[PDB]
């Protein structure tokens, strides 16, 4: 060891790391979801397919 | 963190662990009082946590690999020069003094912060309600100057009133001639030059200004040279007292988490530590300081965050 | 302004006609710079908390970057719509008012006089 | 007195340490560097490729080009008999004065 | 020779109940 | 790459450059439809530029 | 302060603004609005010392006669209309009493002398409440009585808020009077466009929140109320000279930071009203409020004041402070001008 | 013109990722590329200008300054790596940011198409060169210079805004190529004299004009070497480029609005030429030759005529050559003695003769020996200045007497005479320092022999 006390971000919050992960997996795939259903959408109220 | 608002909203009341035995005790007397030990009794009898005296390294050893700093970094500041040259050109006497008082300061926030989160108590050697009875004892020797008090008194009017007094003061009576003898016993070169009136001022301002106030705000006890070598009736005398004045006895959950949230937080107890009160004793330019803020940062563990050194060998740092 | 136009429709961010439009891409350059404005406040959060700055936290720094092109993504869709009402509503008032905006006969510089300024 | 202060440093000599010193750096090799990183592509790549890049610009701002093209017209009409240039830079037939 | 940096005389300028 | 600093610079050039010429596409209204420059489109030729 | 009640309380302040903002009855305007009050002079006096209690006084007595005098607009509003409809109200006299008691509510200026006081005798975080979220309840409700509105009274209100709010930060030590300062002149700013596009007041009110909280945040970060304690930061926090140094060089509305960002779409709208002199003597006037920015600068980027010794202490310890949305305020408050089409969100 | 403001801002990741010993290596080895990179602008025409796209374009007078420009920002590096050496790593790099984030400024300053993006960049300017001056300049007085560098340019510049918003809200656009053909004549009247002020006042602070000119040698004294050549170099030129871009707007209220600026000018540069005569300071000196020099610029861009606009480029480009390398000089003086005194070195041909045959050949710039372009400027302007009056020759040619009496006496005091005894620390030129006289030098003579590409849009 190095230090005299053991900090308190010594050892990564695996439940926070992996909410960190999870919670911006969800959001990417989302918005990709998002966007894929608002260019169908474009492409079906103004006819261009 | 680890404690917060939300600790305390899920139930951690600090009154479920404040037992009996939790009392914040104070052992005082001279500098040869033979006191250092009497501490550590009170401590393997009542079963609390001995916090040794602080000295100028103590910051240093609650922090990084809790070995002592150069003195550059903590301290700039030397007792045995204190002792060689009390009255000195480049002001190490109140240097010494503040580095001192900041040093009991973050000490009696650490003590503070096991009481409160473990509910055992504390025995200190010479907490900050008495450290003015050095400031004084070396004002009335001309060690220091009026602006020192002064800067020292503001420092410890906004510093202090934030905490609870001890409930247990233990003075020790030991006077000069045998402080003397004692010192010339332990054979220091440095503290063998220790005058007469320093410690007979020492003793002036403990009787008769630091005793008297805390006769009010605690229980005090006083003990000569030899009844305090029986620690046995020390202990009696403390596990017998009844206890009933101090603001120890109007603290409920809630003041007393305002608190503990106070002395977890080590950047805001020692926040008028460095008011800017511009005192040739205590100030450092703008150079010396960027200099030796540079070269403290390219200490080993102390770049960045504790958890957040390579070179010290912490892992997993992309995810943290 | 524009008050009364999303006032029979109240508290709605993007509107059903908004779909009519075209989204901005995912390589919109608005869309790029609200992800480096997440990434820089990626950099100043280990900045300021002293932590390595490019290498400690990339979930916290990809959250960051995440946090921000998602909500800028439907900031920009409704900066689009919003402008889109405008002009709406600005070529909808222009064709129900001709009188207020007549074809502006354009005169060749061959009949038009411009007053000769000399710099001498 | 006044208060705790670093004196005054003094100044460095680069040619103490090292007397082959560019001025660059006090590490030799980088100062080394530092000087043939200047050197090349300083004047070898900016001023000698510059000032050839320079004087040879496909006809900066078709100068050479106005010559040649005014010695196509002055010929087309020192040999029609035309006048050198018409004070009027457009046709008169093509513009209307406001009357008076 | 080095950088000029506030001595005690500029800082108490801006330490004053006002400015 | 060891000297992989080197590169930030000058692909940050020709990617920049690579911009510029996809503007470009995005300016062609007027593309051999000026009435300095319009001309026939010569045989194996379907723009005038890039 | 009990944290449930602490957050109970925060709730009723968010209850009240919230019920300013969408209620239709005039009625229930002046309850959000007492409401408010109400609940937020125990933010004001969450340290119990003389100087709370004596700014919690003036802000409960100014803001008690700025609801009578709303009370009053509103029941002269009922007299000469016969209802209660929160929209433009039908009697200028309603008017005039219902501009003062939002004048009084911004603290704008001649009724600005309460705010660098308050905002002086109250914690750093009572501040940031009063110098953020209680501008939106009294925004709002001007936001829907601009067709009332005298122009000549709003624009009276507004040119003396901003150059009160200049000359006043110029001769300050305190942070916290250097916000409020800032604070009046910015509201002045706010107000003079609110006849033209409140569109821009909305989105002036928006970038004025961002760069107030994040110098709030920095300011409880740092644990400064003082410029000379503000300038001991560089030898225990370098980043956050920068930060300040950025977001200072932000509030003064200098290219190509965003809080040049409103000032200039308010000078946008006030030349398409034909209004030249008026915006002109505004941004004049706003050098007022860049200089006592660049005083803090000077004091705590760009120069190194000296520090004391036991700074060296606190070099052992890292701040355990929650930095709340800090980088995300610090970001959005410098670099959003290549965004400022954005603004049409507001519309 | 994206293909130069990316690789300058790939010039941050370039620093912040460099290793300690290597930001000044990396950075000045692609600032030169980039300096390299920047003469493909020289693609110009002889009617239609280089135009990009709707944000970006470049005609025959931008292009110099950005050549100016993005060849400054090595030589800045040079010149201040030597006072830095003891700085600290992170302030260092922060230094070099400033460095290339006002590069990054002034290169889509040139170009922008539009004015009120212009405005913005030419405002966003201020900041870089104010924290330059006020974070790494020497004495106590760098915070007064920095604020009355801020302050007479924003008290400029707030009108401009007003009156550019105005041009927006009138003619409908501030694109420039727009209002090169929706121009329509500015009157005579109160509110187009005050419109010809807000138009023309920020960028007479910034040229500087005399009487507004006080900013200047306190900036350009308290600045370090670095920002002492950006702002005699680059940053006065900033309020050239833009009295030639607005003064398309102002006709022809122009042709009676000129007539006190003018004189404020004409005598100006008799006045800060003979306060040259009588510095003390060496670089307050040079300071008050770029206020005499700048003034020949104000007139030629007020009197408006094609001699005269050729000249003022010629002489911006000219004297952005001659002030940095003039700077540098008593930057390299200032490195050995601490003391920017004047009368203090002296002598200093006996112990450095390199370094004074480069004294002497910016002198001669200085005070515009033929076939010089600073030569090539000021006679155009002394062309187009008789005819505009034939009187003015009288304070034309006064003023050529003058300014060879201050550069030659800058040549003797320093360099000639006999040396000063008790200075010994006069170490020998060293090779950065003779190689960034060169670097300024030689382009400023190879510029005689194509001196076409520095005569502006209407060659
Ligand atoms: C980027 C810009 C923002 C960066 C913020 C953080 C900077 C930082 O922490 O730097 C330290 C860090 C290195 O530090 P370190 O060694 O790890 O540890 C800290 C040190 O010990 C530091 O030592 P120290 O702190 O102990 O003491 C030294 C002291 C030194 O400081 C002092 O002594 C005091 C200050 C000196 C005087 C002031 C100088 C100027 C500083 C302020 C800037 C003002 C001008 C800004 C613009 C004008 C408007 C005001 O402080 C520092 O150096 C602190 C570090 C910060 C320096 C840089 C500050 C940047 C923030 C402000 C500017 C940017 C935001 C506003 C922009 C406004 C609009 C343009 O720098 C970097 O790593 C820089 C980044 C390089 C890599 C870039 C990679 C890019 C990748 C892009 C692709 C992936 C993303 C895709 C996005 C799109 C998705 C769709
Ligand atoms: C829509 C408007 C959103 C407004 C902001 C909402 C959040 C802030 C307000 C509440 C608050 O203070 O929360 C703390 C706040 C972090 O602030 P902080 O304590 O100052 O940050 C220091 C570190 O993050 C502390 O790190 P740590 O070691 O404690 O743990 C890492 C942490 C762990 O994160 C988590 O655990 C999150 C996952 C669990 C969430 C709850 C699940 C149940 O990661 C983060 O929080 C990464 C920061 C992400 C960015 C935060 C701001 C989001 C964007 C706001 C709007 C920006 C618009 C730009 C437009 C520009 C052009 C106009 O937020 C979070 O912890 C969660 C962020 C989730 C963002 C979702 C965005 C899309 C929503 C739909
Ligand atoms: C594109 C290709 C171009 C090729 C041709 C080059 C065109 C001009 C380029 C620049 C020329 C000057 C560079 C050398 C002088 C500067 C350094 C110095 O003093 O070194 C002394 C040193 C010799 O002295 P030393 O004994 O070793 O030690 C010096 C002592 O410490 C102390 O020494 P000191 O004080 O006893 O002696 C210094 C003395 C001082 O001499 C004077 O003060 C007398 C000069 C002024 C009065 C007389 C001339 C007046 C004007 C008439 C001439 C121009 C027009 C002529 C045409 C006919 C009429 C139209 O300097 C000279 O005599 C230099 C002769 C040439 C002078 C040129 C005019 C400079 C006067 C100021 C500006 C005048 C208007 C602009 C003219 C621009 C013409 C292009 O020279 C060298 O070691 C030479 C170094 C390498 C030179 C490279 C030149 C090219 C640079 C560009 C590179 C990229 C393009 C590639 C071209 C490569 C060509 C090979
Ligand atoms: C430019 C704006 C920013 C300013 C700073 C720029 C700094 C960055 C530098 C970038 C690279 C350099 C750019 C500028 C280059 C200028 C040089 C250049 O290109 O020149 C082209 C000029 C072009 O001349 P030209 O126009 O006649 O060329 C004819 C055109 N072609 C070649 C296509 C047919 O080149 C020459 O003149 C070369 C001729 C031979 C070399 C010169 C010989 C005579 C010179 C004097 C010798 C001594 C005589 C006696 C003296 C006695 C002692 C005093
Ligand atoms: C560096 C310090 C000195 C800086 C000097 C800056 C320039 C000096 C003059 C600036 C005047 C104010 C901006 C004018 C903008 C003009 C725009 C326009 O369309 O004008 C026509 C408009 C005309 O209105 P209009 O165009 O809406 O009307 C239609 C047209 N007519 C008039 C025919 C019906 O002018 C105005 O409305 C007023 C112009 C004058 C404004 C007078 C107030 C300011 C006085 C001078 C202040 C100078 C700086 C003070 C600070 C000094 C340092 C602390
Ligand atoms: C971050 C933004 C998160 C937004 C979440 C959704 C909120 C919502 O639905 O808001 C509705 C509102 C549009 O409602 P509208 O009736 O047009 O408002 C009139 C205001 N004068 O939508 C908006 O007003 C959107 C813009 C709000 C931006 C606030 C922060 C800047
Ligand atoms: C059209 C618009 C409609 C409305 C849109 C939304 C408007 C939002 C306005 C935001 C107003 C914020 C008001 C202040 C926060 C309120 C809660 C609070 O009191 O937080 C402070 C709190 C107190 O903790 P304490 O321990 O007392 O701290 C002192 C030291 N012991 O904790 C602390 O001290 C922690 C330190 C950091 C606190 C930072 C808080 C920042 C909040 C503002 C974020 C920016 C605004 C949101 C984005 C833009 C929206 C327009
Ligand atoms: C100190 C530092 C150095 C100086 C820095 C620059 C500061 C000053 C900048 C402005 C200089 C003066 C304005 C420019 C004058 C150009 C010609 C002009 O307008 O002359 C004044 C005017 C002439 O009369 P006239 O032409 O008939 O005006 C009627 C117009 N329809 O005369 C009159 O009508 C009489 C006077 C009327 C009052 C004019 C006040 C406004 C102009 C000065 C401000
Ligand atoms: N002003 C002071 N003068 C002398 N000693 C001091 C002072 N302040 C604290 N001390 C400490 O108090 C110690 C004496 O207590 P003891 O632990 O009994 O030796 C000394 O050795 C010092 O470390």
């Amino acid at each position: 060891k190095f230090y005299i006390q053991e900090p308190p971000h010594g050892s990564p919050n695996w439940l926070k790391v992996g909410l960190t992960l999870g919670t911006s997996a969800f959001l990417w795939i989302y918005l990709i979801k998002q966007h894929n259903e608002d260019v169908l959408e474009y492409k079906r109220r103004n006819g261009l397919e | 963190l680890q404690y917060g608002p939300l600790a305390y909203i899920l139930g951690e009341k600090t009154t479920k662990k404040m037992t009996e035995n939790s009392k914040l005790i104070t052992v005082d007397g001279n500098i040869c009082s033979g006191k250092s030990k009497l501490a550590k009794e009170v401590a393997e009898k009542l079963g609390l946590k001995h916090f040794p005296e602080a000295g100028i390294h103590y910051a240093d050893s609650t922090t990084g690999d809790g070995k002592p700093l150069p003195v550059r970094f903590s301290g700039n500041c030397s007792l045995e020069k204190f002792y060689d040259d009390p009255k000195s050109n480049d002001g190490n006497s109140y240097r010494l003094q503040a580095w001192l008082y900041a040093s009991r300061l973050l000490q009696y926030a650490d003590a503070l912060e096991h009481l409160l989160s473990t509910g055992q108590g504390v025995v200190l050697e010479r907490s900050i309600y008495s450290d003015f009875v050095f400031l004084e004892a070396m004002y009335r020797q001309g060690f220091i100057r009026k602006q020192c008090v002064d800067h020292y008194n503001q420092v410890k009017k906004v510093t202090v009133c934030e905490y609870l007094p001890p409930h247990v003061v233990i003075y020790v009576d030991v006077p000069v001639s045998e402080v003397q003898s004692r010192i010339q016993k332990k054979g220091n070169p440095h503290e063998m030059k220790i005058t007469s009136a320093y410690l007979q001022d020492i003793e002036n301002v403990y009787k008769g200004t630091f005793l008297p106030e805390m006769s009010e705000k605690c229980e005090v006890l006083q003990y000569s040279a030899w009844e305090a070598e029986d620690a046995e009736k020390v202990v009696e005398d403390i596990q017998y007292l009844k206890y009933d004045k101090g603001p120890w006895l109007d603290q409920d959950d809630r003041k007393l988490h305002n608190l503990r949230m106070l002395v977890q937080d080590k950047l805001e107890v020692l926040n008028y530590t460095s008011i800017p009160v511009f005192l040739p004793e205590v100030t450092i330019g703008a150079h010396q300081s960027d200099r030796v803020f540079q070269e403290f940062t390219e200490l080993p563990g102390r770049k960045y965050r504790a958890g957040y050194n390579e070179d010290v060998g912490d892992k997993w740092i992309w995810l943290k | 302004m524009m008050t009364g136009r999303q006032a029979r429709a109240p508290l709605q961010f993007l509107p059903d006609e908004a779909r009519s439009l075209p989204p901005p891409k995912l390589t919109d350059p608005r869309l790029a710079y609200i992800g480096f404005l997440g990434y820089c406040s990626g950099l100043i959060d280990n900045a300021i908390r002293r932590r390595p700055v490019l290498s400690a936290g990339l979930h916290r720094q990809f959250l960051y970057i995440t946090s921000f092109v998602f909500v800028g993504y439907y900031l920009l869709k409704r900066q689009d719509y919003m402008y889109a009402v405008r002009d709406h509503d600005m070529f909808s008032y222009i064709k129900s008012h001709p009188e207020d905006f007549p074809e502006k006969d354009k005169k060749t510089y061959r009949e038009v006089f411009e007053e000769f300024h000399p710099v001498r | 007195l006044r208060w705790q202060e670093d004196p005054e440093p003094e100044d460095e000599n680069l040619y103490e340490k090292n007397p082959d010193s560019h001025g660059y750096d006090k590490d030799p090799a980088v100062d080394v560097w530092n000087m043939r990183v200047v050197f090349f592509f300083g004047f070898s790549i900016v001023l000698v490729l510059g000032s050839t890049f320079v004087a040879y610009l496909p006809d900066y701002r078709m100068q050479e080009w106005a010559r040649r093209e005014a010695e196509r017209l002055v010929k087309y009409r020192e040999a029609h008999g035309l006048p050198l240039m018409e004070s009027n830079c457009f046709d008169p037939s093509k513009i209307q004065l406001p009357e008076d | 020779a080095r950088q000029w940096q506030p001595d005690v005389e500029w800082a108490e300028q801006y330490g004053g109940a006002v400015m | 790459r060891d000297h992989w600093i080197h590169v930030l610079v000058p692909v940050g050039f020709v990617f920049g450059y690579y911009l510029d010429r996809k503007n470009d596409e995005k300016l062609a209204a007027f593309r051999n439809k000026s009435l300095l420059y319009k001309r026939e489109l010569k045989p194996q030729e379907e723009v005038t530029w890039k | 302060m009990n944290p449930i009640i602490l957050i109970i309380i925060l709730m009723t302040v968010m209850l009240g603004t919230i019920i300013v903002m969408i209620s239709t009855h005039w009625l229930l305007i002046w309850i959000g609005f007492e409401m408010n009050m109400l609940a937020i002079i125990p933010i004001m006096m969450k340290k119990h010392n003389p100087r709370a209690t004596e700014a919690s006084t003036k802000y409960f007595l100014t803001q008690s006669t700025a609801s009578m005098l709303l009370m009053m607009a509103i029941i002269i509003n009922l007299m000469f209309s016969g209802q209660w409809t929160v929209m433009k109200l039908f009697n200028p006299m309603a008017s005039m009493l219902m501009t003062m008691a939002l004048a009084m509510k911004l603290g704008m200026a001649p009724f600005h002398f309460w705010v660098p006081e308050v905002t002086q005798g109250i914690p750093l975080s009572s501040g940031l409440i009063l110098l953020t979220w209680q501008k939106l309840a009294p925004m709002s409700v001007l936001y829907q009585i601009l067709p009332s509105i005298n122009l000549d009274l709003i624009l009276t209100l507004s040119i003396l808020s901003i150059t009160i709010g200049g000359w006043g930060g110029l001769n300050q030590t305190q942070l916290r009077k250097i916000m409020a300062y800032s604070s009046i002149a910015h509201m002045g700013w706010m107000t003079a466009v609110l006849l033209y596009n409140p569109t821009m007041t909305l989105l002036n009110l928006i970038i004025y929140i961002i760069m107030t909280s994040t110098m709030f945040t920095l300011f409880m970060a740092n644990s400064t109320t003082t410029t000379l304690s503000l300038s001991h930061t560089w030898n225990k926090a370098p980043i956050m000279t920068i930060l300040v140094l950025i977001t200072l060089l932000s509030m003064g509305g200098l290219p190509p930071l965003s809080g040049f960002m409103p000032k200039w779409m308010i000078i946008q709208e006030m030349t398409k009203n034909d209004s030249i002199i008026l915006p002109t003597l505004m941004a004049i006037t706003a050098l007022l409020n860049l200089y006592f920015y660049m005083r803090l600068t000077y004091s705590t980027a760009l120069t190194m004041f000296p520090s004391t010794n036991n700074m060296k202490m606190k070099w052992q310890f890292p701040t355990t402070k929650r930095m709340t949305l800090l980088p995300t305020m610090t970001v959005l408050s410098t670099m959003l001008l290549p965004l400022t089409p954005i603004l049409s969100i507001l519309e | 013109m994206l293909k130069y403001i990316i690789p300058t801002m790939m010039l941050m990741p370039l620093t912040w990722l460099s290793k300690n010993s290597m930001i000044w290596i990396n950075t000045t080895l692609h600032s030169l590329l980039i300096s390299l990179t920047s003469l493909l602008l020289l693609n110009q025409f002889g009617d239609n200008s280089l135009n990009f796209s709707l944000t970006f374009f470049s005609d025959s007078l931008s292009t110099p300054l950005l050549i100016l420009t993005m060849w400054l920002l090595p030589l800045m590096l040079m010149a201040s790596q030597h006072h830095l050496s003891k700085e600290n790593l992170a302030r260092k790099k922060l230094f070099i940011s400033m460095l290339i984030l006002l590069q990054l400024f002034l290169i889509m300053t040139f170009t922008a198409t539009e004015l009120i993006f212009f405005y913005i960049m030419f405002e966003a300017t201020l900041v870089p060169t104010l924290i330059i001056i006020t974070r790494w300049g020497n004495q106590t007085e760098r915070l007064n210079a920095g604020l009355y560098f801020l302050f007479y340019t924003l008290a400029g510049s707030l009108p401009l805004l007003v009156a550019l918003i105005y041009i927006q809200n009138t003619m409908g656009s501030l694109n420039f190529l727009i209002l090169q053909y929706w121009v329509q004549p500015m009157p005579n009247s109160w509110s187009n004299t005050f419109m010809w002020l807000a138009c023309m006042m920020a960028f007479m602070v910034k040229m500087p004009l005399y009487g507004l000119h006080l900013w200047l040698p306190k900036a350009h004294v308290e600045a370090p070497i670095a920002g002492s050549m950006v702002l005699a170099a680059i940053l006065l030129k900033l309020g050239g480029y833009g009295m030639m871009r607005i003064t398309l707007l102002l006709n022809p209220i122009t042709d009676f609005m000129a007539y006190p600026f003018i004189m404020l000018s004409l005598w100006g540069m008799i006045m800060t030429s003979s306060i040259c005569l009588r510095q003390t300071d060496l670089k307050s000196l040079i300071a008050y030759s770029s206020v005499s020099h700048m003034a020949l610029v104000i007139v030629a861009i007020l009197i408006q005529t094609p001699w005269s606009y050729m000249g003022a480029t010629a002489l911006m480009i000219a004297h952005g050559l001659t002030s940095s390398m003039l700077f540098c000089l008593a930057n390299s003086n200032y490195e050995r003695v601490h003391s920017r005194t004047m009368i203090l070195a002296r002598g200093l041909q006996t112990l450095l003769p390199l370094m004074a045959a480069w004294w002497l050949l910016a002198s001669l710039t200085n005070l515009a020996l033929p076939p010089s372009i600073n030569l090539i400027g000021e006679l155009f302007v002394v062309m187009s200045t008789f005819s505009w009056s034939n009187i003015t020759i009288i304070l034309m040619g006064l003023n050529m007497v003058i300014t060879a009496l201050y550069s030659l006496y800058m040549l003797i005091t320093t360099q000639r005479g006999k040396h000063t005894h008790h200075i010994n620390n006069i170490l020998p030129s060293f090779t950065r320092e003779n190689a960034l006289m060169s670097l300024h030098m030689l382009p400023l003579l190879l510029l005689s022999l194509n001196p076409k590409i520095i005569l502006g849009p209407l060659y």
